[PDB]
RNA sequence: CGGCCAACUACGUGCCAGCAGCCGCGGUAAUACGUAGGGUCCGAGCGUUGUCCGGAAUUACUGGGCGUAAAGAGCUCGUAGGUGGUUUGUCGCGUUGUUCGUGAAAACUCACAGCUUAACUGUGGGCGUGCGGGCGAUACGGGCAGACUAGAGUACUGCAGGGGAGACUGGAAUUCCUGGUGUAGCGGUGGAAUGCGCAGAUAUCAGGAGGAACACCGGUGGCGAAGGCGGGUCUCUGGGCAGUAACUGACGCUGAGGAGCGAAAGCGUGGGGAGCGAACAGGAUUAGAUACCCUGGUAGUCCACGCCGUAAACGGUGGGUACUAGGUGUGGGUUUCCUUGGGAUCCGUGCCGUAGCUAACGCAUUAAGUACCCCGCCUGGGGAGUACGGCCGCAAGGCUAAAACUCAAAGGAAUUGACGGGGGCCCGCACAAGCGGCGGAGCAUGUGGAUUAAUUCGAUGCAACGCGAAGAACCUUAC
RNA sequence: AGCUCGUGUCGUGAGAUGUUGGGUUAAGUCCCGCAACGAGCGCAACCCUUGUCUCAUGUUGCCAGCACGUUAUGGUGGGGACUCGUGAGAGACUGCCGGGGUCAACUCGGAGGAAGGUGGGGAUGACGUCAAGUCAUCAUGCCCCUUAUGUCCAGGGCUUCACACAUGCUACAAUGGCCGGUACAAAGGGCUGCGAUGCCGUGAGGUGGAGCGAAUCCUUUCAAAGCCGGUCUCAGUUCGGAUCGGGGUCUGCAACUCGACCCCGUGAAGUCGGAGUCGCUAGUAAUCGCAGAUCAGCAACGCUGCGGUGAAUACGUUCCCG
């Protein structure tokens, strides 16, 4: 209907950077699905703890881990509590030893994906879904310094039968601009009539920064 | 020059772009043309162009202001009714062909005459420098 | 009009002065067929007031309910209009029209009600009236009746206007029974007002 | 316990069984069906059905309408009726003031008393909106008796006009006829064919007959009450307008029923019959034409004398009257000024435009504006301007005019779209200009269908069918 | 090449206006007007590749000027000169001149230049449509199975066939077939992979392992159509290869149902294809080979790419289609 490209990956090569970086001959298919069960492994979790980013660097077979959140405090709860179990997991599930390093993000409502959370977050928290797309946004657009604002959200809105989506925005979203430094997330909501599908565009600026 | 539908009424939007003709008035005085594209140039060289050829007297205004003078009612009808819409005050010249009722302080005469119109122009002008000198 | 009860951590609600009173009318969406489908926006007939007898219209379009709300709420804002009274009455029997509104607003004794029909009551219970006798004849409508009942209260004037118009002393303007009416509410106006000024 | 309309959740059946006052709910996640919890509203009751008033300004006295929504008789003349300019007098019938009589009781309303309270009952007022008698008033309506000239009509001087009827006559054109000249086609169409020709057509020239219609002037123009009216001349006759004010002195307006006029088609009797032409043939088109298109063609169209009475008889706007900014055309006539040009005026007919009005479009001094007088007419859509009955008619038919029943609408104007074998302007291997193919042959793949124990499952206009498969011996794999 | 919104105005209202008008554009591109003034998502631009040059640049790549090879060639000492490889940079902007333009946009010609006017091609799909597709990629609400509608294996089927459609491939021959000699690519692929010289076969291939995780080694120094030569003489043929028989090789536990390839024979339909219909406007059509992914093997004539040789025509919007 819409056929719109993922704009992070419209832009992977000129501004968005790769999320996992190594190379790999004859390696590659064993650090693919290594990759796989390290994201599949940190979902859940840190999908609690507000997970927004996942990237893996490789060295020769060590691992680095890291992961960009919202709250330093879920993530790490007690000291080599809630951080070694989960990476010691990392450790036992991959046949190799984990460096994770942990971050946070300077502000959780600049973020595409953790918009997206918080949003379809209250949309499975039975609140008025035109009330959570207004709060989500407009505090965005000031919060640190955004351009743009898109969100679209398609499915059972409200528990009805026919799946209306709805598109709010503010300000300027240019997805066909490849100096646009888009951030896109979509995250789904899980209500019980179903699942509420929610993307966000976040245009931060012109800025190439070549 | 002519007359923008909704300067009164609707001073809210037409002020932006003042501030925008400021910012690039402030951008000339700034220098940077080389290195910009000059396509985005000659479009700059084309909105101040067209934005100060076309407004020169909001420029001035800032400030919503308490009465207007209007030169031929029938012509500018535009500016007399959205002057009347705020409760703003119309003085006004007026020909044979122009309805009187709506201009509150008028002075009638002919306006296709640039003695008789200047002329008139320079009654109400001394006026206000009249009001200055006091003040 | 849904999800309204909220408390936020935010900067603030903004909440202010000119506490005022408002009536949303009716709210009918209004479609728009296009290429490929209808869209659907939304109207909001906006009744604002405060109970000395001003009393405001707007009329919101915008494709969300409290955005037309709000947008009736801006405009009626933007344009209010004077109800002369006795007391908290009405003047005298009018008929308005509204181009197929009519609506006859008539006064009553005190203590009978506010007796009009919902759009007409809306009106007159922003303003400052509590005992009148309306109704609502033609048109069925919510938006020529509202429209139809400020014409009638366009057609209202004082009891000292009409004097003035003829160049009479009153007395020789109103009958008796409506100067001891002007005397019983200015004279309750100078309680309440004493009363609130200590 | 959907919405109105105070009051919601689960289970059970999933276009069934049922619900419902209307809108409408039931097609395996119903707050609308059935049961459960729970809530709401009433309470010795609470729901249903029927009948009436209300809401219904939806028969509108108070208090509606008629350009297009239902609704202005086709148009006039006029009987009863309704309505009436200016002014003096008189009567006191309408109107009004006041008093008397009466409007039984009960009820109704107000106060009070009585029953433990209340309903209930009683006492005393008011109500009894009216009617009759006496006395008073005279502005307005009316009656009578008068007076007036602005409305109305008449006389006089002009003026414009397809107003009407009768009579006589004019030319161009079509058709036929006789006679020339003269040959093989003419006619007709989107393209053709029936058709007329080769026996002398069409073509052209001369003459003759006969009928009808009036080119140009001639149009957003004139006249008529409306239909309607244009060759000319003559005869008879109708209305209008202006000017003066000579006369009469309110004689005005409207008009239920009523009489008269009333396009076209049609009807009767008698004429006439060129062109056009229903019906009626043939031809063609087409699936099929009982149609459009073609060739022929009778009633009719024409005149005389009568019928009939209908139309988008339309300005879709009844008639009269007074008033309410203007601007510009054109038709008829009077006058002041420049000296034909403008001004002013009375009557007419158009275009634009304020105020005001209207649902909107529009109207807008030629009102759909502001008011008065009289008439017609409308009361949801169908059924139906139909039946029954009567009246008129030679007939066709017209006029007058229902009910059962049924529907939850049928309508008016404007808006956004889509659409058009509508208009304009544009583009694309869209056509044209080319080149190479497919459709026929053999095979390779995929699908339909039929098979099968199984032929796993999906994808069927463009946008499914060398597609999910970028690899079916076993595995894959679902059968 | 459009789709909207904000604020103002217009309208009782749905709504309008803006976004219509004059001109211009590949384009709601852009100017000039106009009760509108602005914005936003699109269009354009940013990115990749192709076209020219400059600077940097030397192995595994080039070889001019040098030296040495003799057999076989950059083969080897050597060299930055030419390529080429990949980094940075310049360069196309109606910028420069002539004419139309309302002295505005823009259009017709000229110069310079490798290139001229969005140079060529990509990547890039606005608001929405079609209850389009997919509960079999995945995820999933609800309903159903739970002694089977789960799961394990052998065998079979998904390949059946009187048919009908659809996309392709090989053809119907002389611009051709067959034999001999000979010249020129681009890109790619490679670990329990790619596998050379040599030897055994007629040939699929066998034996063997040089050498390479690869600008090096291998896919031969790479092609085929091309060119030179000979033969065939218009024929159901020296055209055409379907079909069928015999004989093999390789992959795999296993080629029966059901693999590909080679050898010998066999030698059918088919003489340019009714109604119709499809693709394509320049390195395009047409024709010629090459590589890749999937893959032990292959139904590959498929798909994705790479290069070779290379045309005709476009008068122009009447007609069909959007």
């Amino acid at each position: 209907m819409g056929q719109k490209i993922n704009p992070h990956g419209f832009r992977l090569g000129i501004t968005t950077e790769w999320k996992s970086r190594w190379y790999a001959d004859k390696q590659y298919k064993d650090y693919v699905k290594e990759d796989v069960a390290i994201r599949k492994l940190l979902a859940t979790g840190l999908e609690r703890a507000g997970i927004a980013d996942v990237e893996i660097e490789r060295t020769r077979d060590r691992v680095r881990v890291d992961i960009h959140t919202a709250r330093p405090g879920i993530v790490i709860g007690r000291r080599g509590t809630e951080a070694d179990r989960i990476r010691a997991d990392l450790e036992k599930l991959t046949g190799k030893q984990v460096q994770l390093n942990i971050l946070e993000v300077k502000n959780p409502e600049s973020q595409a994906q953790l918009v997206a959370q918080g949003v379809a977050e209250q949309l499975s928290n039975r609140v008025a879904f035109r009330r959570a797309m207004r709060k989500a946004i407009q505090s965005a657009m000031r919060q640190p310094n955004v351009k743009g604002i898109r969100v679209q959200c398609s499915g059972r809105l409200g528990g009805a039968e026919m799946s209306r989506s709805e598109f709010y925005r503010e300000g300027r979203v240019p997805l066909h601009t490849l100096r646009a430094d888009i951030d896109y997330g979509l995250y789904e909501a899980k209500t019980t009539f179903g699942r509420i599908g929610v993307k966000v565009w976040i245009y931060k600026g012109d800025i190439v920064g070549g | 020059q002519r007359w923008l539908g909704g300067m009164l009424t609707n001073f809210s939007t037409v002020h932006k772009r003042l501030q925008r003709l400021k910012e690039l008035e402030a951008m000339e005085q700034t220098g940077g043309f080389e290195g910009r594209t000059k396509k985005e140039i000659l479009m700059l060289t084309r909105e101040k162009n067209k934005l100060e050829r076309s407004l020169g007297g909001i420029r001035d205004m800032q400030k919503v202001p308490s009465a207007v003078w209007v030169v031929d009612t029938n012509k500018e009808h535009i500016a007399v009714g959205e002057a009347r819409k705020l409760g703003i005050p119309v003085i006004a010249i007026l020909d044979t062909n122009c309805d009187p009722d709506v201009v509150d302080y008028p002075i009638p005469g002919n306006d296709d005459a640039i003695r008789s119109a200047a002329l008139l122009t320079k009654v109400i002008a001394s006026a206000v420098a009249e009001g200055l000198q006091a003040r | 009009r849904g999800r309204r009860d909220d408390r936020g951590g935010r900067g603030r609600d903004g909440g202010d002065k000119s506490n005022y009173i408002e009536r949303v009318v009716s709210i009918n969406r209004v479609s728009k067929v296009v290429k490929g489908g209808r869209r659907f926006s939304f109207t909001a007939l906006v009744i604002v007031g405060d109970g000395k007898g001003m009393v405001g219209v707007g009329y919101g379009k915008a494709k969300e309910v409290p955005a037309a709300i709000a947008k009736g709420v801006e405009e009626a804002r933007k344009n209010f209009f004077r109800v002369p009274l006795i007391g908290s009455t009405i003047t005298h029997p009018v008929q308005g029209e509204a181009a197929a509104g009519v609506v006859m607003l008539r006064p009553a004794s005190p203590g009978t009600g506010v007796i009009a029909g919902g759009a007409a009551r809306a009106v007159l219970e922003c303003a400052g009236v509590h005992d009148i006798l309306a109704k609502s004849l033609g048109s069925d409508n919510a938006i020529n009746v509202v429209h139809a009942t400020v014409a009638a209260l366009k057609l209202l004037q004082r009891p000292e206007e009409v004097a003035a118009r003829r160049g009479l002393p009153i007395e020789d303007v109103a009958p008796a029974g409506m100067l001891k009416a002007r005397r019983e509410s200015e004279a309750l106006a100078a309680a309440a007002a004493r009363e609130g000024s200590a």
